[PDB]
């Protein structure tokens, strides 16, 4: 590869009326290229300059592939970056977007959201499905089971998956491209999509509606006949325009668990993962057409755990802590992976069942990309550096030569 | 307060839970009646990490026997302390797997789970504080294997935070008495990774080259070896149910003793360990007990530290002693044999010491070791495996109960990971 | 009135505090009941002095201590032990599960829920307090609760009471020696705590008085018994001015305000001169000079260090017995005469001088032999910063593998704290390097 190392990816949320007022603009985060950033510390006035024990400056220098600040609109943003991926998906690869961040960073801006500043996930949707206007089966017949394999419908199958998706769609409903076709009329082109999450190291769905107060839901992972790993018993919904699977993946997310925190807000506390396979099938079929499979995963922000130490909410905390861990020591591996170094390392991807879950893209089947947005408030700048922590492809002390107060 | 559940599964398992219930009874002055008739006052200090009190001062140990077959019942509930067990805890069966996984994990046991994590919820909500469980089996038999991984699987669901320990007992290579070994053993090491804690690893041959060439016993039977086992179950929570110098627990040893998840494999030893009339050619002291821990002849693993490195290794002393001669004894040893531990750890050796000895001994030790040089014992299994699937050997007999060959493969893989993700430290760096 | 708290946090706390509170009993003549005969037989006095001791109606006197472990096994000898009727049976012993050397677990987990008791029973303590005021705490690193407890109860002590001294006796980590593999974690981890909320930190090092007993006291096979008698003999001597009458003493604002030049710079290194055997009493004058000199010595320091590969910025001298500050003032002139002590060009005087009257008690079964003088001496130097390096190396062997890091991360912590409190420590051995240099015209 070209040094194509993860591809992180930092937005930088605009500034609100709401805050500015408040004096959160301090100077504490700004934009010294498009591949560095600085990092500075509410200091002087901003924090208690009494005492400040070698907190004079505190300046950390990170390293990021690219750096997307305010002035980038959603649909600048989502060209720039995501439409090759798009255009990379169609072609036939599979590819994965991970997102990180936490309260009011905007990752959930970032990804989906406002229909008319739509984001990642709705314009990806939207070029996929114009992408392969007119080239839609007339019916399902073909269920993406399996990264590798299909199972064929009957006709009371497919009216079966036709009264499950209609009793999901109806219940909890409110209000809240084609040019460079790939080969029309000679493969057709059929779009299943699914969303569940990892909790408490448990896997869960999320298309079956609330069912009971218990969430017995608790999918095994299995392997198939190569050995790859596979979700058992996913329920996966056929899609034929972009309103429909926009609507059962807002239906998902209102399933999704959410819990308050230390201020008057609520966030989850899951890691969320949603997958579109599309299904290519040439005239001739054969025998489980080709599969391309763009996944995303919402990744629960780490949070710290003194403020939280109430109620059963800290075990889960850890656990997420421990998930989001093992995840950097993969990308690390996958850093080192590159032939950048010659001893090589083995990727601990079984020390978790959300690394587990992505053996395939770890192993070489597939590409991964991150995201993190940031909230550049002072108030949350410690949260913001723990970011950086966790996404930086690289980062330098800059020494801070007015540190080391007290001594002459 | 600290308390653990304890249970047992298969014909091995039962054997050695009553070896080590006789131990234990003894070490807190209890008849088999259930009475205590002992004399220091520290013996019913913490005894209740172990018992349950009933009316009339008798105590009933928190033992659950699995699949307490009538064959292992008769023996068991007939010996000298078979009157001491609940009878409410003998959870059992008819017809057993018969040196079969599939009927332990899927058919046959699948239709007693129930009743044993009943019971297994009823002795757990009885306590005040619990530590962790305590499980006993044999890989490479039915019931035990099987029912003993469901049970692992079922506790660790129901009791997540909870440290789970296991005794398993290894097949050796040479010392057979089954032919379908290797297919448990794989399927039951391919559980145990993902579902316990830390697991110490016993082989019959290590057991019987102990008694023959450092106990000169002519005729060893099962009893010495459940006696070894037995001693080395009691060292390791001495620290849980006596006061010390320096204490700890089982969560103590294992933040010590996994640098990493899966890394949770261990090796035990037990010294002192001499014949009968040996005993009054040699002094106890510490250096000795530490020279008869590290040496590899000792182990009863039966795998050769030499041929690897010490990821991480734990020392539970016993007995009135300086601490420090142990710390001067346990730098000795890592100075001495530097080839034989990991650069990246600069101290290995976990040091815990406990003021009350052994009934009859002056001071003792126990060793748990932690070193790249188990996954031989996982190789050697894996290739008997595959010299069996290669042509499916008996393939037929486990899945005529509903399991498919993939589990299989997938089980090998899974075990083959664990020795390459043990092959990384053995190569200096 | 002149009274001080302790406090003791995990085992080598609660130990140490069963010596030091034997001491204390022995000095004031306490019995183990809390009664002392000596008071009805004269009928006038303080003997049970304010310091260390709080009398009820009856004669009783209770201790001015609180102790938590986390682990009963520890403190429940305490409450059967001889001494069970001397403290009060509030010793906040919590130990449903122990922190397992975990700094995370002490720290966020399982050290709540027990904060609120320890704040309630100093809160209650101190308010009996209509005098002076200053903390004690006594615990290690290397531990679980002796690591994040501690660093959580300085954090609510510093915020609750602000303007009172927090000394801290803290069993640093063996050069080489140890009894944990993730010992330099949690060392490491209360860089914070003794930074930030400490007033004033010693430290000790148990190969260093294994070196002393071995040597000086001729005993082959120690155990934790004497070390910690031998800090409470240091501790004794720490306080002995605030208790006993003496031509010159030393109140611990003026024992901080002459030894911290700097606010970030209290970690000084203690010694105790006349250790000797009671064969080796005899044989031997001990004058002062002897015992200022022995004080001076690399040998007998109780850390594993070299103070002439550094400099000394403030030393405190604090003598107990038969002394006289004239042979005191011809042992600081011999002292400043020779040149193997270097001394900074900032502190011309460097030196501070108390003397008590009253003699150290012998306690039976010790190996102290029974001495007319003795001296305790505190000096601030930068020889400290190479017990902090060599950690910092061990540190980084089990970091850059990320070893041992996910029962931390998995018990509420970010990993990125783990750098930082490396950062903290390297900035602060930096400060250490900076100060000892000559000044520049
Ligand atoms: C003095 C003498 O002539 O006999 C001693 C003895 O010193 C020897 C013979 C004992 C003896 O050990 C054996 O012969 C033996 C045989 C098979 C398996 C294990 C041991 C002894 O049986 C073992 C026994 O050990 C104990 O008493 C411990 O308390 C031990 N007890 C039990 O395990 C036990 C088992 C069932 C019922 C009651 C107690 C123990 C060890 C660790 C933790 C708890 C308890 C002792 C001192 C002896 C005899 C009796 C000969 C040795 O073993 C122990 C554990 O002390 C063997 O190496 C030591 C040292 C000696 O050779
Ligand atoms: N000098 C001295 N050191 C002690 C004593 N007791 C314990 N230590 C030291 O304490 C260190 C480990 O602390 P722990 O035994 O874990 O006690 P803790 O700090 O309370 O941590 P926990 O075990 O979780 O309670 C060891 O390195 C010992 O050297 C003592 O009595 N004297
Ligand atoms: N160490 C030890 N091993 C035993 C004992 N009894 C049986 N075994 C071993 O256990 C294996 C047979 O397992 P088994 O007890 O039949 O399991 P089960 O059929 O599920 O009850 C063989 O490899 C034996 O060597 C014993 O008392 N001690
Ligand atoms: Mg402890």
């Amino acid at each position: 590869d070209t040094s194509e190392k993860v591809k992180v990816y930092l937005r930088i949320r605009p500034f609100l009326t709401s805050e500015l007022d408040r004096q959160e603009d301090q100077g504490c985060v700004c934009i010294e290229n498009t591949e560095t950033l600085v990092l500075q510390a509410p200091k002087d006035s901003f924090a208690l300059k009494s005492n400040e024990r070698g907190v004079g400056q505190a300046t950390h220098k990170f390293t990021f592939s690219q750096i997307f600040g305010p002035e980038v609109g959603q649909v600048a943003f989502f060209n720039l970056t995501m439409k090759e991926m798009v255009k990379d998906v169609l072609k036939g690869q599979n590819w994965l977007i991970y997102t990180y961040g936490v309260t009011n960073s905007g990752k959930t801006y970032t990804i989906q959201g406002t229909s008319k500043d739509a984001g990642i996930l709705p314009q990806s949707l939207a070029l996929i499905f114009n992408s392969l206007q007119g080239q839609l089966h007339p019916t399902p017949d073909l269920k993406p089971l399996l990264s590798n394999e299909v199972i064929w419908l009957d006709s009371k199958q497919i009216r079966q998956e036709e009264m499950k998706k209609l009793s999901l769609l109806i219940g909890g409903l409110q209000e809240e491209d084609t040019v460079p076709v790939s080969v029309p009329a000679d493969i057709r082109f059929s779009v299943w999509i699914s969303f569940f999450e990892i909790y408490n190291e448990l896997l869960y769905d999320l298309l079956e509606p609330p069912s009971h107060q218990h969430k017995r839901q608790t999918l095994r992972l299995c392997e198939d006949q190569n050995g790859n790993p596979y979700v058992k018993d996913l329920n996966w919904i056929h899609v034929r325009d972009v309103e429909e699977a926009w609507k059962l993946l807002k239906v998902g997310r209102k399933n999704q668990s959410f819990a308050s925190t230390h201020m008057n807000q609520q966030s989850s506390r899951s890691h969320s993962i949603f997958s579109i396979r599309i299904l290519h099938l040439q005239g001739e079929g054969d025998i489980v057409p080709k599969i391309s499979e763009l996944s995303l995963c919402d990744l629960a922000g780490s949070e710290r755990c003194k403020h939280q130490k109430s109620g059963e909410r800290l075990k889960e905390a850890g656990n997420i802590n421990t998930s989001l861990h093992t995840l950097g020591r993969c990308i690390a591996a996958l850093r080192q992976n590159q032939q950048n170094r010659s001893k090589q390392n083995l990727i601990p991807f079984r020390d978790s069942k959300l690394t587990r879950v992505f053996q395939g893209f770890f192993t070489g089947r597939g590409r991964s990309c991150m995201i993190v947005n940031v909230n550049p408030c002072a108030s949350t700048y410690d949260e913001t550096l723990h970011a950086a922590k966790f996404s930086a492809l690289a980062s330098q002390l800059v020494h801070a030569p007015p540190v080391h107060l007290g001594i002459p | 307060m600290r308390e653990i559940v304890h249970i047992q599964a298969g014909q091995c398992g039962n054997q050695i839970g009553a070896k080590f219930w006789e131990v234990i009874s003894d070490e807190h002055g209890i008849d088999p009646t259930g009475s205590y008739h002992g004399d220091s006052d520290l013996q019913l200090e913490r005894i209740n990490v172990y018992y349950n009190e009933a009316t009339g001062n008798k105590y009933v140990p928190r033992a659950i026997l699995v699949d307490l077959e009538p064959g292992t019942m008769d023996s068991v509930r007939s010996g000298p302390f078979g009157q001491i067990f609940r009878p409410d805890n003998f959870v059992f069966g008819q017809s057993g797997a018969g040196n079969n996984w599939a009927k332990g994990h899927y058919t046959e046991g699948a239709e007693l789970v129930d009743s044993v994590l009943d019971v297994v919820r009823k002795e757990s909500e009885s306590c005040d504080c619990l530590q962790g469980f305590q499980l006993t089996h044999s890989l490479g038999g039915g019931t035990g294997s099987g029912m003993g991984t469901l049970l692992i699987s079922k506790i660790r669901e129901e009791y997540p935070d909870r440290i789970m320990n296991t005794f398993s007992v290894m097949p050796s290579p040479k010392v057979s008495d089954t032919v379908v070994e290797p297919y448990n053993a794989t399927l039951s090491v391919h559980q145990l990774v993902e579902n316990t804690d830390e697991t110490y690893c016993i082989d019959n041959e290590a057991l019987y080259d102990i008694c023959f060439r450092t106990l000169k016993l002519t005729t060893p039977t099962y009893g010495d070896l459940n006696h070894l086992v037995s001693a080395t179950m009691s060292g390791v929570t001495t620290c849980l149910r006596f006061p010390g110098q320096l204490n700890a627990d089982l969560r103590k040893l294992a933040v010590n003793m996994v640098p990493f998840p899966r890394l949770h494999f261990f090796m035990p030893g037990f010294a002192p360990l001499t014949s009968r009339g040996s005993q009054q050619y040699r002094a106890l002291t510490v250096p000795e007990l530490t020279q008869q821990m590290f040496d590899s002849k000792n182990m009863m693993a039966a795998c050769d530290p030499r041929h690897g490195r010490y990821l991480t290794v734990a020392a539970i002393f016993r007995g009135r002693m300086s601490m420090k001669e142990v710390d001067e004894q346990m730098l000795n040893v890592q100075n001495k044999n530097s080839s034989y531990f990991v650069e990246w750890i600069p101290n290995n050796v976990k040091t815990a010491v406990c003021d009350i000895p052994p009934r009859g001994l002056k001071m003792s030790a126990t060793f748990i070791g932690n070193s790249t040089a188990i996954q031989e014992l996982f190789k050697r299994i894996s290739e008997q495996f595959t010299a069996m699937f290669r042509r499916k050997a008996f393939l037929h007999w486990y899945t005529g109960e509903g399991m498919d060959e993939m589990e299989f493969t997938e089980a090998e893989s899974n075990m083959n990971d664990l020795v390459s993700e043990y092959q990384q430290y053995q190569d200096a760096t | 009135m002149r009274e001080c708290i302790s406090i003791h946090v995990g085992q080598a706390g609660v130990q140490i505090g069963n010596a030091c509170w034997e001491l204390y009993c022995l000095e004031h003549g306490i019995q183990p009941d809390g009664q002392m005969p000596s008071d009805k037989t004269i009928g006038g006095g303080d003997d049970s002095f304010n310091t260390f001791f709080s009398e009820t109606g009856a004669g009783k006197h209770v201790p001015r201590a609180v102790f938590v472990d986390l682990e009963p096994t520890v403190i429940d000898e305490v409450r059967t032990g001889t001494y069970r009727q001397l403290f009060h049976p509030e010793q906040l012993i919590t130990g449903k599960e122990d922190a397992a050397n975990n700094y995370a677990r002490g720290h966020y987990t399982i050290g709540k829920e027990i904060i609120d008791l320890v704040l309630d029973r100093i809160r209650k303590l101190a308010d009996q307090c209509t005098g002076l005021q200053g903390f004690l705490v006594f615990h290690s690193f290397g531990g679980g609760t002796g690591s994040g407890f501690t660093s959580l109860l300085m954090e609510r002590l510093s915020v609750d009471y602000g303007k009172k001294s927090k000394l801290e006796f803290s069993i640093y980590p063996a050069p080489q020696v140890s009894t944990a593999v993730v010992e330099p974690y949690n060392s490491i981890l209360t860089t914070h705590t003794t930074l930030e909320h400490s007033d004033c930190a010693f430290m000790v090092d148990n190969e260093a008085i294994y070196d002393i007993c071995r040597r000086n006291l001729d005993i082959e096979r120690p155990t934790y018994t004497n070390l910690n008698r031998l800090i409470s003999q240091i501790v004794s001597s720490i306080t002995a001015s605030l208790r006993f009458d003496g031509a010159l003493n030393v109140d611990l604002t003026e024992f901080q305000t002459n030894l911290v030049p700097y606010p970030r710079i209290h970690f000084p290194l203690a010694t105790y001169a006349p250790v000797i055997s009671a064969e080796k009493a005899y044989h031997e004058q001990l004058s002062v000079a002897e015992i200022t000199n022995a004080c001076f010595e690399p040998a007998n320091q109780m850390v594993k260090c070299d103070p002439r590969h550094g400099k000394y910025m403030a030393c405190c001298l604090l003598y107990r017995g038969d002394v006289v500050p004239k042979d005191v003032n011809a042992a600081i002139a011999t002292i400043k005469t020779k040149r193997s002590i270097q001394f900074v060009d900032w502190c011309p005087t460097g030196f501070k001088v108390g003397i008590n009257y009253q003699p150290p008690t012998v306690v039976p079964g010790g190996d102290l032999a029974k001495v007319q003088r003795a001296v305790c001496m505190l000096s601030n130097t930068t020889a400290i910063a190479e017990a902090w390096a060599r950690l910092d190396h061990k540190f980084d062997l089990m970091y850059a593998k990320r070893a041992f890091v996910h029962w931390y991360v998995g018990e509420g912590m970010e990993e990125g704290e783990f750098s930082e409190a490396r950062e903290d420590m390297a900035a602060l051995e930096k400060d250490y390097e900076e100060v000892g240099v000559d000044s520049v015209e």
